[PDB]
């Protein structure tokens, strides 16, 4: 089964150099390679170059001074380099595994993306608050509950519920900028509301780029 | 570069209806063009190649069509799942290029918000501050107006809101909002009351708790 997975350093000062790797399974390095796209936040997809099954590389002209693409058959990783980053290169990176000729240059399977912000601020890791269900998160046999997690920075945070366990009727909201210049998410589930004091909902946040990971009871309250 | 012109750029439609997205090229660039189908939070997916070719995998209600400089996307019986941003690529001229992207929105029937309300954490409020947050879950359309009062005083400029993406299931939003006070300001009130007006709603819904009884 074809795999890509890209690592990044999530947060970079300016002017600095971006190093991502693409490390890849389930199909040969002799046969494929690997294109490189990003996508700044919000916007559209820009193919940066690819390498070839045999070394060749070709590059977005636009950006080829800055960009180095190479390859490690022996670890199966594929690397791109961009140097003398700015605001302008915010985006998420991916990798898309590339086969063809010399007259079409094609694409099928994508990584799942990482995120690089390019900012001089320091990152830090969110504060997470339980969101308690009581009655007036209940409706009926349903009720809420969910966790907020708080002033973070750069995106991005991961929510699962219970290890992975509950994920139906998961909702976690977009982040919003505060005032502040740090981030603010909520994640809710809805879940049985008979089950409020017979199951532990447990929600599991994670922040990569200040190696912060939490996990929160969320107890009902009485009202 | 071949410039990548894509049409509608968004694009709403109910279930069951066909869609037809629009590709041109600045030039021929035979058939190596390829359409891409993006839901939120995830990376594109490969739906049809070489212009005409469905991958596998892909629901046959998908289709591809065109020659030359001008392509079409077609969706015969648009489906809940089908939410996405749709994106063509030229794959026969380096720079690869995309299209911007065609958003494609759901419509489906009014459906009501159910209407949450959480008070402040203890853990949050001995650090100083007081989030109260109102959860308006699985409506439709999004237009929603979400107020706060607290003590019968309409409040501003102390809230934000967040809107989920469609659920890929059954079309519908969740909402957010989000009361954040001082811990000094949120002890001088006793009522925190959020007031959703909605289309799927007779009459507007009051959901509220009193500070210090939870
Ligand atoms: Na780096
Ligand atoms: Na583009
Ligand atoms: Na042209
Ligand atoms: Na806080
Ligand atoms: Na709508
Ligand atoms: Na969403
Ligand atoms: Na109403």
């Amino acid at each position: 089964q074809v795999q890509l997975q890209e690592s990044g350093p999530g947060l970079v000062k300016p002017s600095e150099t971006l190093s991502l790797t693409c490390t890849v399974s389930g199909f040969s390095l002799t046969s494929y390679g690997v294109h490189w796209i990003r996508q700044p936040p919000g916007k559209g997809l820009e193919w940066i170059g690819v390498i070839w099954a045999g070394g060749s590389i070709n590059y977005n002209s636009a950006l080829m001074s800055r960009v180095t693409i190479s390859v490690d058959t022996s670890k199966n990783q594929f690397s791109l380099k961009l140097s003398s980053v700015t605001a302008a290169d915010t985006a998420v990176y991916y990798c898309a595994r590339a086969y063809g000729d010399y007259v079409h240059y094609a694409m099928d399977y994508w990584g799942q993306g990482t995120l690089v912000t390019v900012s001089s601020a320091s990152t830090k890791g969110p504060s997470v608050f339980p969101l308690a269900p009581s009655s007036k998160s209940t409706s009926g046999g349903t009720a809420a509950l969910g966790c907020l997690v708080k002033d973070y920075f750069p995106e991005p945070v991961t929510v699962s519920w219970n290890s992975g366990a509950l994920t139906s009727g998961v909702h976690t909201f977009p982040a919003v900028l505060q005032s502040s210049g740090l981030y603010s998410l909520s994640s809710v589930v809805t879940v049985p509301s008979s089950s409020l004091g017979t199951q532990t909902y447990i929600c599991n946040v994670n922040h990569k780029p200040s190696n912060t990971k939490v996990d929160k009871k969320v107890e009902p309250k009485s009202c | 570069d071949i410039q990548m012109t894509q049409s509608p750029s968004s694009l709403s439609a109910s279930v069951g209806d066909r869609v037809t997205i629009t590709c041109r090229a600045s030039q021929e660039i035979s058939g190596y063009l390829t359409w891409l189908q993006q839901k939120p939070g995830k990376a594109p997916k490969l739906l049809i190649y070489a212009a005409s070719t469905l991958d596998s995998g892909v629901p046959s209600r998908f289709s591809g069509s065109g020659s030359g400089t001008d392509f079409t996307l077609t969706i015969s019986s648009l489906q809940p799942e089908d939410f996405a941003t749709y994106y063509c690529l030229q794959y026969t001229n380096y720079p690869l290029t995309f299209g911007q992207g065609t958003k494609l929105e759901i419509k489906r029937t009014v459906a009501a918000p159910s209407v949450f309300i959480f008070p402040p954490s203890d853990e949050q409020l001995k650090s100083g501050t007081a989030s109260v947050v109102c959860l308006l879950n699985n409506f439709y359309p999004r237009e929603a107006k979400v107020q706060w009062k607290v003590d019968n005083a309409l409040q501003s400029g102390n809230s934000q809101e967040s809107v989920t993406e469609q659920d890929s299931k059954d079309s519908t939003y969740s909402l957010s909002s989000t009361l954040t006070l001082s811990k000094a300001d949120y002890e001088k009130h006793k009522v925190y009351a959020c007031e959703v007006t909605h289309q799927g709603l007779s009459s507007p819904v009051t959901k509220s708790f009193n500070r210090g009884e939870c």
